[PDB]
């Protein structure tokens, strides 16, 4: 279906909290607790950091990374900003279609 | 310990249908979906579809007219065809594992491994 | 024994003592009057009556009935992996019930203020039901149990009956049963009420899934001394007529001759978990697999045991054919399938039919020299001499027991949702509070202390089996437990099948 | 020879009609399969079992096994006007012999309120076996319906009616009155 | 000892029969557990895939009844299993010719499982039987078993057993083995035939039971020009699936081979099929084999090839012609009556209730006594010995054995009740 819709870039100072938002519809994001986020850096593969809108992989991510969801938004907030974590993020959804759907992804720089 | 690695051509004409393999090693195909996902260069990801061990597949609605994929378990690896493959077809293609639990009914949605990406060009 | 002093004390722990468990929990109750102490008299009609096959007669009573029926009531999630992680069956024994630290509480509104106090001369009537006279409900698997989670308190579901029925009328053979016409036992704000039960003797549950599939038990090695028909025809041409026979064995396994047969089938639909796969109309009801009874047609749920889906594909659930729970929170209607869990039976593939296939092919006629062979489906099939199967699993969040019916013959009486059955199943215990109307309530203490007798495995497996586990996961909030808000929750559901046997 | 007691009584319930009914049921059923009113319109819905719905309640028990038998009814103008006495009969076959089902497996003789019906070689001759229908199901129907295919999005759900049905485990039922 | 013997050959029958043979045990799988499936054997098709493992080990089957048996009803009480006179031969291959020794030393390992804890695989019909004429020395089968498998693959539910992690007793050449085991109680095997009929006990008579029940059979002719000329052997057969697998249905529910007067048919895959002495293991014509046929059973049984009988497919009417349907399977109903499989001289003697929640009529379709405690596997193996292992230590297992096997005798007595 269609895209889930994200702010084309972000930035934050470091060791300040930052919040990425992603959009969807009440088909995708708000019908459904199935988020996941992506971080990407330039030239390599997507590295998943949220599932299951709070939930973290048990290995290789920080306690810094929280999801969250409000209605049709969802929401990555990074804590304690640092160097390594400015990267490409993407917003991913399972929708009402049965199929995934991604975000455009947003840009973060850490100044 | 997965680990993906997918071959397949730097560059290829129009119209002319894209193959791919993926071949997981250290762990088997498994229980697991298995996904394809590419990114044009600087733009974001989009997933192209996903196929079972079992053959089952489910693909992207807007890519589902021209995508066909086969996984084999033999060889511990699956593959992906595209049709009429165009100017727009020109991404790195990921093939990434896609978590499920056997057994129960669970949609599965995130891709918890990935492959290095393969480079492909569409032109004459 | 007097106002001031304490009738009964609080249990909750379970007990591993060798092959038996002793499971006690304890809740608070809270009885409200119902029906305004009357026996009302309930149909369809009065609810408008939609339907035919949704056509019914019966009484609403004023009292109120204890359901310990389900597993969550005897048994924390932990409780239930120390059980199914290391035995190949359970199943139950004696039964402790008591009742005591009655507190009546009358009730006074005046406006928009409400006043509760003691009212301490009241009584409450409770009486357990031990010649099986009443209309037993509770193997129906409905709501009003026990909470799972001990701190919470909750409310005694009303009683009710059906009987025979013509659309919304009576018939002439109904019956009506008067509650009061029971001896039964009074009880002021010092006084308490207990019995024991004795379960009659049921099989083990059987805990475990088979590592074998019944199709394979033959030693792979060895051919058999057995022959089959391997070709009709020499070639092609006319008069090619032959009879040719191969031995059975190693190479082509599907031929070879066995002793014994997958057990009943009884057709399901098939519904994909992915819905662009499903077909875009409306077969929920049209496409059901029912039964008739008496003009009524019933669908048929869960129905007999058969494996939900044929190996590889999880995404099929047959329509009926599984038991369905809610989540924590989870609407009452057209809730998504997010909302609920949807229970898997697979693991009785080795011995029973997939539900959503057909029990397999006969031929329909004679072939003969202008006739070919002609074969048709078996889509249900009935026991056929020689069959094995498995019975349908038990849950955490499952009925444990059920009444079977008083009749003159029956098959496997074990019930189709699941658990024991008994032809002499726990009591229902009825209770209520004894009119004076003054607006009253009344609250309290219950505990159940089941024993349960325990199969142990013996296996010589080498490889490790599975094991019910928690994942190592990072959340907001941790599985079976209460959230910020103090609500406790069952993520999913948990099966009885982990350890494996031999066929 | 030791046997059990011969029933000699009327069940004053049904079997379908077992559950408590001011209580909703905790297990949930497909209630509806498509959104509706449009193309592309695909969907799971759940509905707690209850009260108003009985019909897709989950139960415990089944009735009892059928083999069908024709229809039969007194007024001589309903009946069809052909001989059908031995071609519409219900038999079973043994050794290249067809012999009648008599009286056959026990089932209600007709559906409440079907007084005139009764089965052809059904019952002893005209007794009724209304008694019954509570727990076995009518002669003269077909035990239920099955599905007989895998629906997709290409293919619509089917089902088909069962005229005969052996015992499974679950079932139930009453034996013939004397 | 060495000098002496452990046990003496008893070949009498009394009704208590005796049997005893001479064996013969290899050395299988080079002392070795290995995994097998459809793909190391090729990869098969999708009714014939499978996963399992072939163990070291042997085993002794005397399942047959011409194991026990020279040329009303009858049932096994007792059983009493001897194993003596064991040598261990070694044998050493060098240019033109082979030379076979004795070791004296070597041991032989056995066991029975008891307790039930390995697959149990003597109910499938399995050549490796005792010799029926009792001077024949015969080579002991090699024991393998199957798990679950989704293909040629494994599943995580799929079991691995190690038969040396039960215990075993050791025996060299003086020592010997016994062990008694009583049969459970099972019912005596009908072995006769009624003289009435079930009808006769007049169509359209009431009668108080009916014949038992079916799975229709296709109907083959023994003279060919009879048959269809098109290929049917699997395509017209009855079948059931399971798991998504199509396993023929053979030789299915207890059924008449054929109807009174026709005695040239048989149901296709209803009934047993025994092979002719030197008979071929393909393809071979029906003189070759010797087709059974279950006649007798058809006063309470129906025709295996014939449909069960005729139900109402509809409500008459006013507007309507009744009509009927062929009921091609009949499941159980109450009030039937029908009788089992008969047991061949050829034929196996009983098999294992696999243990599940429920099973109806447990007595096995290809006859016998179904049974859940059946005699136990006897298992057996050459203990391995090693070649000379290397002057310097090395961790890895060792691959060279001395090249052996070794012989023996086998008596089993069978004590058996009548009615």
């Amino acid at each position: 279906q269609s895209a889930l819709t994200q702010p084309a870039s972000v930035s934050g100072s470091p060791g300040q909290s930052i919040t990425i938002s992603c959009t969807g519809t009440s088909s995708d994001v708000g019908a459904y607790d199935y988020v996941s986020w992506y971080q990407q850096h330039p030239g390599k593969a997507p590295k998943l950091m949220i599932y299951d809108v709070s939930n973290r992989p048990s290995s290789g991510v920080s306690n810094r990374f929280s999801g969250s969801k409000s209605g049709n938004t969802a929401s990555l907030t990074i804590s304690g900003l640092q160097a390594e974590d400015e990267a490409d993020y993407y917003c991913s959804s399972y929708t009402s279609s049965s199929t995934v759907i991604l975000g455009g992804g947003t840009k973060l720089t850490v100044l | 310990q997965v680990q993906l690695q997918e071959s397949g051509p730097g560059l290829v004409k129009p119209s002319v249908t894209l193959s791919l393999t993926c071949t997981v090693s250290g762990d088997s195909i498994s229980t697991y979906y298995w996904s394809w996902v590419r990114q044009p260069p600087g733009k974001g990801l989009e997933w192209i579809g996903y196929i079972y061990y079992s053959g089952n597949t489910n693909y992207n609605p807007s890519l589902k007219s021209r995508v066909t994929m086969s996984v084999d378990t033999s060889k511990n690896q699956f593959s992906l065809k595209l049709n009429s493959v165009t100017a727009a077809d020109t991404a790195v293609y990921y093939c990434a594992r896609t978590h499920h639990d056997y057994g129960d009914y669970r949609p599965s949605y995130y891709f918890d491994y990935w492959g290095q990406g393969t480079l492909v060009t569409v032109s004459s | 024994d007097g106002v001031g002093s304490s009738s009964g004390n609080w249990h909750c722990d379970s007990q591993w003592l060798g092959d038996r468990v002793i499971t006690t929990s304890t809740r608070t109750w809270a009885l409200p009057t119902y029906n305004n102490h009357l026996y009302k008299q309930i149909s369809n009609s009065t609810s408008g009556g939609s339907s035919n096959d949704n056509a019914y007669f019966g009484y609403s009573t004023p009292w109120g009935y204890f359901d310990f029926n389900r597993f969550h009531c005897h048994f924390s999630p932990r409780d239930w992996q120390r059980l199914i992680n290391n035995n190949w069956g359970f199943r139950p024994k004696r039964l402790n019930f008591k009742l005591f630290n009655i507190q009546v509480k009358e009730v006074t509104d005046n406006n928009g203020v409400k006043t509760i106090a003691n009212n301490l001369t009241s009584t409450v009537q409770v009486f357990t039901d031990s010649d099986y006279q009443l209309p037993y409900v509770l193997g129906s698997a409905h709501e009003g149990c026990l909470p799972p989670f001990p701190a919470d308190v909750f409310m005694i579901p009303q009683y009710g009956y059906l009987t025979l029925n013509d659309g919304s009328q009576a018939v002439g053979r109904s019956s009506f049963y008067c509650l009061e016409y029971f001896p039964s036992q009074m009880l002021r704000t010092g006084n308490n009420f207990q019995f024991s039960y004795e379960f009659e003797n049921v099989p083990f549950h059987s805990s475990y899934a088979h590592s074998q599939s019944l199709d394979r038990l033959m030693n792979p090695l060895i051919d058999q001394y057995l022959y089959y028909l391997s070709k009709t025809i020499n070639g092609s041409g006319q008069n090619q007529q032959t009879l040719k026979f191969s031995v059975a064995g190693p190479s082509n396994m599907a031929v070879q001759g066995r002793n014994y047969i997958p057990g009943p089938s009884y057709r399901q639909q098939r519904v994909s978990t992915t819905v662009t796969q499903n077909n875009n109309s409306e077969f929920a009801w049209p496409g059901a697999s029912s039964w008739a009874l008496n003009g009524r047609n019933s669908l048929m749920n869960p129905g007999p045991a058969m494996a939900s889906h044929k190996e590889g594909e999880d995404r099929f659930f047959p329509l009926s054919g599984s038991l369905i729970f809610g989540k924590q929170g989870t609407g009452r209607d057209n809730v998504d399938a997010d909302k609920v869990m949807i229970t898997n039976e697979e693991e009785i593939k080795t011995t029973n039919p997939v539900a959503t296939e057909s029990y397999g092919q006969v031929a329909t006629n004679h072939q003969s020299a202008q006739a070919q062979a002609q074969t048709g489906w078996v889509q249900n099939q009935g026991i056929l001499p020689g069959m094995v199967w498995q019975d349908r699993d038990v849950y955490l969040q499952g009925p444990i027991w059920a009444k079977i019916p008083h009749t003159d013959g029956n098959f496997h009486p074990s019930p189709l949702m699941g658990g024991f059955g008994m032809k002499h199943p726990p009591p229902q215990i009825l209770i209520k509070n004894t009119p004076v109307f003054i607006t009253q309530y009344s609250t309290g203490q219950v505990s159940v202390e089941i024993e349960w007798e325990l199969q142990k495995e013996n296996s010589k497996r080498w490889n490790p089996e599975i094991q019910y586990t928690s994942n190592y996961y990072k959340s907001n909030n941790v599985e079976f437990a209460v959230n910020t808000e103090g609500v406790y929750s069952e993520p999913r559901p948990i099966g009885t099948r982990y350890l494996t046997r031999n066929l």
